[PDB]
C-alpha cells in the first residue's frame, strides 16, 4: 500500500522561507499527481496546491499565488514545497494527497484516495497579521448539508444530503475524518461505491443533489463527513461533525 | 484582401465546462492532451452550443473523446489512436478493472445537463503562409463598369 510520509513542520518565525516534503511509497508514483491540502485547526478543509504526474498541470491557491513554489521528483517519489514571506495566518496542518484520476473532459482529478499523515506548521512567534481583502473565494455559496450537524447513536440510519450551488455533474467526493486519526475515503464520485466498502455505507448523486446513508451505526463510526467539489480551483465543504448524541 | 497559402479546418464537440481552456498555452486536459494552440498563431477557434443536436438523454455515445496521455500534444501535432491506457501498474489487458480506464471514452451526455455541461461544437481555423503562391484569396471585385 502507498505510504505517504510528510516532513518539514514545526514552529518558525514568519517572514523567511521553509521547505516541506512528502515522500511517496507503495507503487509507481510517476503515474500519479501529488497535491497539498490545508487544515485550519478546529475547522473545515482548505485546498493548497496541486502538481500533475508530469508537472504539466500546475495549480496554486490565490492567496499563495506568485510567492510559493511547488516541485516534484518521480524517481525518488517526493513532492516539495518552498514558501517565503510567511505570515501568521499560514499556521496549519498540511496534508499530501495522491492522485485519484477521473474521466471527464476538464482534466485529471487529484483528491484524497492516498493520505499523508499531515504535519503541523506553526508560523506564530511574532505579531499577528491579516488583510482587508476578502474577494469572493470564501463567500461562495457552500454546498449545503442537511442536517448541518447530526448527532446520532449507534444502530439506526443516518442520512446526509449535500446540495450544490452549481452543476458539478457527477464529481462529488464523500470523505470521512476521524478526530485525531487519519481520515478515510468514503465515496468516489458520490455515486459509486469504493472498493471494500461494507453494505451499510451507500451514496448516490446526480447534478447538484447527493445523498449519503449509513445504516446500522456503530460506536466507532462518528467522524467528520465532507462533500467535496472540483469545478475550478477546487475547495471543500463546511463538513458535518457527527458524534455521539 | 489578405490572401494566404493554406487553411486547415478542425471540427468536433466538447463539454461546455472547458470552454475557457481554449486559448494559446492553457493548463488543462484538453489544452494539452488533444491539441495545444500555439502562443503565436494566425487563425482562431469558434465554438457554439451544439447541445440539442449532439446530446442524447440516454447518453450521446456517438461523440467520444480521447482522454488520457502521458505527454502534452504540441501545436500542429495530431494524435489519433486506439489504445487502452494504464494508470496504476498495468493496462489490465484491455478490459475495465481496478484503476484501469479507457481514454477513448464516450461523454455520457444528457440534455438535462445545466448550462455549464452544455456541449459546444468547437471548430478551429488555422492559417498557413508558405512560399507557394497565395491562392486562397479574398474575391477582387471588382467594381462596376
Amino acid at each position: 500500500e502507498v505510504q505517504l510520509v510528510e516532513s518539514g513542520g514545526g514552529l518558525v518565525q514568519p517572514g523567511w522561507s521553509l521547505r516541506l516534503s512528502c515522500v511517496v511509497s507503495g507503487l509507481k508514483f510517476d503515474d500519479f499527481a501529488m497535491h497539498w491540502v490545508r487544515q485550519v485547526p478546529g475547522k473545515g478543509l482548505e485546498w493548497v496546491s496541486g502538481l500533475n504526474w508530469n508537472g504539466d498541470n500546475v495549480a496554486f491557491a490565490d492567496s499563495v499565488k506568485g510567492r510559493f513554489t511547488i516541485s516534484r521528483d518521480n524517481a525518488e517519489n517526493s513532492l516539495y514545497l518552498q514558501m517565503n514571506n510567511l505570515r501568521p495566518e499560514d499556521t496549519a496542518f498540511y496534508y499530501c494527497a495522491k492522485d485519484s484520476y477521473y474521466d471527464i473532459l476538464t482534466g485529471y482529478s487529484g483528491a484524497f484516495d492516498m493520505w499523508g499523515q499531515g504535519t503541523m506548521v506553526t508560523v506564530s512567534s511574532g505579531g499577528g497579521g491579516s488583510g482587508g481583502g476578502g474577494s469572493g473565494g470564501g463567500g461562495a455559496i457552500r454546498m449545503t448539508q442537511s442536517p448541518a450537524t447530526l448527532s446520532l447513536s449507534p444502530g439506526e440510519r443516518a442520512t446526509l444530503s449535500c446540495r450544490a450551488s452549481q452543476s458539478v455533474h457527477n464529481y462529488l467526493a464523500w470523505y470521512q475524518q476521524k478526530p485525531g486519526q487519519a481520515p478515510r475515503l468514503l465515496f468516489y464520485d458520490a455515486s459509486n461505491r469504493a472498493t471494500g466498502i461494507p453494505a451499510r455505507f451507500s451514496a448516490s448523486a446526480s447534478g447538484t443533489d447527493s445523498t449519503l446513508t449509513i445504516s446500522s451505526l456503530e460506536p466507532e463510526d462518528f467522524a467528520v463527513y465532507y462533500c467535496q467539489q472540483r469545478r475550478n480551483g477546487y475547495s471543500f465543504g463546511q463538513g458535518t461533525k457527527v458524534e455521539i448524541k | 484582401d489578405l490572401c494566404f497559402t493554406n487553411v486547415y479546418a478542425d471540427s468536433f464537440v466538447i463539454r461546455g465546462n472547458e470552454v475557457s481552456q481554449i486559448a494559446p498555452g492553457q493548463t488543462g486536459n484538453i489544452a494539452d492532451y488533444n491539441y495545444k494552440l500555439p502562443d503565436d498563431f494566425t487563425g482562431c477557434v469558434i465554438a457554439w452550443n451544439s447541445n440539442k443536436l449532439d446530446s442524447k438523454v440516454g447518453g450521446n455515445y456517438n461523440y467520444r473523446y480521447r482522454l488520457f496521455r502521458k505527454s502534452n500534444l504540441k501545436p500542429f501535432e495530431r494524435d489519433i489512436s486506439t489504445e487502452i491506457y494504464q494508470a496504476g501498474n498495468k493496462p489490465c489487458n484491455g478490459v475495465a478493472g481496478v484503476n484501469c480506464y479507457f481514454p477513448l471514452q464516450s461523454y455520457g451526455f444528457r440534455p438535462t445537463y445545466g448550462v455549464g455541461h452544455q456541449p459546444y461544437r468547437v471548430v478551429v481555423l488555422s492559417f498557413e503562409l508558405l512560399h507557394a503562391p497565395a491562392t486562397v484569396c479574398g474575391p477582387k471585385k471588382s467594381t462596376n463598369l
